[PDB]
């Protein structure tokens, strides 16, 4: 799954 | 210590229960047990298997009535291209003009989407503090934040062909803006050429962390 999330890593 | 019933959940219902896969899956109600500090929901499930569960790992099967509000412990529709999967999140938005009367989920791995009313299920018995059972740290702290700021929400105005820098696993990327929806923007990562629809309010976005980092 391709997500990056809500905020930065 | 054994339950026919707990409230509403009845012993035979029809019902959705997280797998250890986390995706979730249609099943029935099978038992109710009283075990140390809670109660387990035993749940049969239609395809395969059995699990014992708490109750923020059962949903209802039916799609909520204005029920749900900002921070709702939900089952939604994630669909990300021709895959589909039930997963938990949290509701971020409820249905509005701007966005076209849909629910914005952001659910427990960090991705966000509009799904509509069918297509979201009330997680059984959320903890008090919704966001208290995403395992996943930033997720959660994310979660935490937003739901006790709303509705104070800054977002950053885009349109259609702006270049901006986008977050993706440490490193910033030359990116455009290919559509707005409402609360989300469809980025294009430009070295990639893959999409990724974010939240307008997320600092992934240069223009929404270059305006937290100064403030």
């Amino acid at each position: 799954k391709s997500t990056g999330g809500k905020a930065p890593r | 210590g054994e339950l026919s019933k707990d409230g509403d959940l009845i012993v035979s219902m029809r019902i959705l229960g997280k797998k250890r896969t986390k995706t979730w899956h249609k099943g029935t109600l099978i038992a109710i047990q009283t075990v140390g500090p809670g109660k387990k929901y035993k749940v049969k499930f239609d395809n395969k298997g059995k699990s014992l569960l708490s109750g923020n790992h059962i949903a209802y099967d039916y799609h909520p009535p204005d029920k749900l509000y900002v921070g709702s412990r939900v089952v939604a529709k994630y669909k990300d291209g021709n895959q589909v999967w039930l997963y938990a999140g949290i509701v971020a938005e409820t249905p509005n003009v701007k966005n076209k009367l849909r629910f914005l989920i952001f659910f427990d791995d960090g991705y966000a989407s509009y799904v509509t009313q069918s297509e979201l299920y009330p997680i059984c018995r959320p903890l008090k503090k919704t966001w208290e059972d995403i395992e996943d740290i930033s997720c959660r702290d994310f979660i935490e934040e937003y739901v006790t700021a709303y509705p104070n929400r800054p977002m950053v105005l885009l349109k259609s062909g702006q270049l901006i820098k986008t977050e993706a696993e440490g490193t910033w990327w030359k990116s455009r803006v290919e559509e707005v929806d409402g609360s989300l923007v469809r980025i294009l990562f430009l070295d990639d050429k893959r999409c990724e629809w974010i939240y307008r309010g997320s600092t992934r976005l240069e223009p929404m962390f270059s305006m937290k980092t100064s403030s």
